[PDB]
């Protein structure tokens, strides 16, 4: 029911949501200086959990051009300067992964310790044209300093996403709700281009999904799959079970009993993929 | 003996992780010692009549056939038991579906009882090891739910098998392994595997193997695998029992046209049927029926000319212009018409399979697979043919959507979560759009 | 041009160079191109051909070793029956060859010894492979040609 | 796709056909996201600079 959505849109919500997210985006800039900041940290990012499913909701019912989706918008210019801020850390921490992806980055320093010296990799950031000039040696302070000796960029790695595969995800969503529902609009548009690392590194993860309802008002949701059923559907165990019920939709299937044997043919095959998985090494 | 229990799982593990290509050199080493087959001779000396092998300077072809044939028997009897090792789930899980489907919704046991299998679903109902390979197994309390207020509760918890059903009601809300197995329900599901296509034509493929070390040469049926394995030489194979339900019947009519046919020369043209030359010994095959409709349709239906060329030439005026009436009769009739209609009825029906083989690649070419929109309108949009299809009305995605709902709780799901899933559960669809998708009356706020 | 300056060793080689009228023209390129067109499962049919035959001449190899002879001569009696790559070699040059049957280049079975069985294995080689299987070889080449 | 790669590192590459400045406008593409003396090597620029 939408009549929440009359008081909420204009009571006092969200310049309150803007002053939540001035604090959001600048606690975790102080708050990644040692080691001990993390699990206190990660307790604010899944407060950042539920912070997008508080607007997720109000896309519910989502008229395509309606007043309270342009209130959905100019929070982000009431608050512009917060912003950019949220959009570039989930990105100087996801392209992380893809320093060590090329083979370039990887033989600088072959020591077989593992502690690759800081300045070894300050001037080698330097010299990629992806990075930022003065944006190097502050996430360098948010790395282990270890007396300017040691990186250690295996444990740079994997615990600073650990929080922030669940939050990346749906700000990836927040960003790709409101493209498509409120079309030809300027300053909405250059945050997904500067932002277009998370939806990048979430293709295989996004879905785009249509359900009728409402008394005929569709509108789309979208949904999360995991990495561990992401791999395995593309397999020759179920792919030809594919065109096994494709072939016969038309073949003996009406109109009004096509999708009534449909969602059986969905179960049958995550019930074979239940057996498989016990079974699967 | 737990050293072995999970150890002979583990055995059965990867007998299963490579069963198809286990079954591709199951194929084509029966394939390999057909084909060395091809040098067998049989002649009255010894090595009454003996069959020898023949081989040019070469000594171990005949033991290693020995081998190979045991071999083929052995992963003969490895994909048997992978089949009911990996694949016997795909057979139980869809018909107690089936089951509780007309259990919950129409009272197919219940209010009515209608065949084949109708009446053998009714060794699985009271065994209480019934739901134990299917998700929902409080199936059996939702029919009372159901209809407990129409008929009497003490004869169908009797009928459905529930043991202390009262007991167990109160007891569940506050608080040697083959003799605790049941002797009915594996029995039940034994019966569906025999009754069921594949696994009777897979032991068909086995029952051969055993037998074919008495001779050897009835392995040459298992070269019949070619036919079903592949689609494309499956469907020149099901066109005879596509249309045999005439074909049968229009050659009994071949059948029945010659025997009106053949006794007229039975009775009036004996003069001429014999094909002996030796004027000494005389045998015309014209002296009983049964051995003349033999005759006819041994020659009639075979060599295309008529009847008239097995017998000689009608040089004398004994009803001469009677039998070129009676030749043409069989000849107009019995070759040039009805061997067309049973030609006919093969290649056409030929055409109607390949064509509907590829108008359904047609069909996933052009529409939708969800609505009913084709891809005509979608061709002002440049290339806007593959962002609908991969992402948005996508088959794959829609099953991930179906797969996530699950696993979480039901006090994480939204309104819109909810929405889709409070009558999935009893399973009415009009929730799909079937008319509007993205494009029909969205085009008037779209840039 | 390879096999011009190769016509000189014999003068007859000449001959493969009518063959260039069929690929010349449009309307006569066609006709060759139609058959690699629908090549992909008629030489797997054809070897459907090649193997129910085979199929199909194992048992005469076994059980019908009586007439299959061609020899009018008593004295010099050689019947192709007893090396089963001869039969099989004379199955497919008279079986989907002759279009009546494989009864006629063998004579009549005058006598008692299995006579209603060969009227059922004579007449299940002729409803299959020159009724139907040479049907579909005429079917995938003139349907195609349509 | 293989065959093709004896033909970009020779300098009488492009003398056939009407555009011959386009082993330059590929670096021009693509100068900044790779090295430049691998790709100068690989395409067969003689004293590039
Ligand atoms: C329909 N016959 C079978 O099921 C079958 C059953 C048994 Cl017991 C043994 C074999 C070799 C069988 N034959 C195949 O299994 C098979 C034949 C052909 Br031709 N192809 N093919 C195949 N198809 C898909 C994956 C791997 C393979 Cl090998
Ligand atoms: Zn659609």
């Amino acid at each position: 029911c939408t009549g929440n959505q009359q008081s909420l849109a204009h009571s006092r919500l969200w310049d309150a949501v803007v002053g939540f997210l001035h604090v959001f985006a600048h606690m975790m800039m102080k708050l990644a200086q040692d080691s001990s900041q993390i699990e206190l940290l990660k307790e604010l990012l899944d407060l950042q959990k539920d912070m997008v499913v508080m607007l997720l909701s109000l896309l519910e019912g989502n008229v395509v051009n309606g007043m309270i989706a342009r209130q959905m918008v100019d929070m982000l210019v009431e608050s512009s300067s917060n912003v950019e801020m949220i959009l570039k850390f989930f990105d100087m921490f996801l392209k992380l992964k893809d320093i060590v992806g090329s083979e370039a980055f990887q033989d600088y320093v072959t020591d077989p310790r593992g502690l690759i010296s800081k300045k070894d990799f300050q001037k080698a950031m330097d010299s990629q044209k992806q990075f930022t000039g003065p944006e190097i040696q502050f996430l360098l302070s948010c790395s282990e300093a270890d007396e300017n000796e040691m990186i250690n960029f295996e444990e740079f790695a994997n615990r600073f996403q650990e929080p922030a595969r669940d939050i990346g995800f749906n700000v990836a969503v927040l960003l790709t709700n409101l493209s498509e529902h409120v079309p030809h609009d300027p300053r909405l548009r250059n945050f997904l281009e500067l932002a277009e690392s998370i939806l990048e590194y979430f293709r295989p993860y996004l879905g785009r999904i249509e359900i009728m309802g409402a008394s005929r008002r569709i509108e789309r949701i979208y949904f999360e799959i995991s990495e561990t059923n992401r791999a395995q559907w593309e397999m020759p165990q179920v792919k030809e079970s594919k065109r096994q019920f494709i072939f016969d939709v038309v073949n003996e299937g009406g109109e009004a009993e096509k999708m009534e044997l449909f969602v059986s043919f969905c179960e049958d095959t995550i019930f074979e993929m239940q057996i498989a998985a016990q079974i699967s090494e | 003996w737990g050293e072995l229990e999970v150890q002979r799982v583990k055995f059965l593990n990867y007998l299963s992780r490579n069963f198809y290509t286990l079954r591709f050199l199951a194929l084509f080493l029966a394939f390999a010692i057909n084909f060395i087959l091809l040098f067998y001779k049989v002649s009255d000396s010894p090595p009454n009549m003996v069959y020898y092998f023949l081989e040019e300077s070469t000594g171990y072809m005949e033991p290693a056939l020995w081998c190979l044939s045991l071999l083929h028997t052995l992963v003969a009897f490895l994909c048997i038991i992978g089949y009911n090792c990996l694949k016997v789930p795909l057979v139980i899980f869809k018909r107690e579906k089936e089951l509780a489907r007309k259990l919950e919704f129409d009272g197919l046991y219940i209010t009515e009882q209608p065949d084949v299998k109708g009446q053998w679903d009714r060794l699985v109902l009271n065994t209480p090891s019934f739901p134990s390979n299917y998700w929902d197994k409080f199936v059996k309390r939702k029919v009372l739910d159901k209809h407990g207020d129409i008929f009497g509760r003490e004869r169908i918890a009797e009928l459905l098998g529930m043991d202390l059903a009262s007991l167990e009601i109160t007891a569940h809300n506050e608080r040697t392994w083959l003799m605790s197995i049941d002797v009915k329900y594996q029995i039940w599901k034994f019966g569906v595997i025999f009754t069921d296509n594949s696994f009777l034509y897979l032991g068909w493929y086995m029952v051969m193997s055993l037998l074919g070390h008495y001779n050897n040469f009835f392995f040459a049926a298992h070269l019949l695998d070619i036919a079903m394995g592949v689609k494309t030489l499956r469907t020149i194979l099901s066109s005879v029992t596509h249309n045999g339900k005439q074909l049968v019947m229009t050659v009994g009519l071949l059948a029945v046209v010659v025997y009106l046919y053949t006794v007229v020369a039975f009775n009036f043209f004996r003069k001429f049927y014999n094909k002996s030359e030796d004027e000494d010994e005389p045998d015309m095959k014209c002296d009983d029926m049964m051995t003349c409709y033999l005759f006819h349709m041994y020659v009639g239906v075979r060599a295309g000319g008529g009847i008239g060329d097995e017998i000689e030439d009608p040089a004398g005026d004994e009803y001469e212009l009677y039998r070129v009436v009676f030749d043409i009769t069989f000849f107009f009739f019995v070759i040039v018409i009805l061997l067309a209609i049973i030609q006919g009825l093969i290649i056409d029906a030929f055409g109607e399979l390949r064509d509907q083989q590829e108008q359904v690649k047609e069909d996933m070419e052009t529409k939708c697979f969800i609505c009913g929109i084709g891809s005509d309108y979608f061709d002002t949009t440049p290339h806007g043919f593959e962002t609908h299809t991969l992402e948005e009305h996508n088959l794959a995605n829609y099953m991930f959507f179906l797969m996530y709902l699950i696993n979480k709780d039901e006090t994480e799901h939204t309104g819109q979560e909810s929405y889709v899933w409070k009558m999935y559960q009893e399973r009415c669809w009009d929730f799909f759009p079937a008319g509007d998708c993205f494009r029909k009356q969205y085009e008037d706020q779209l840039s």
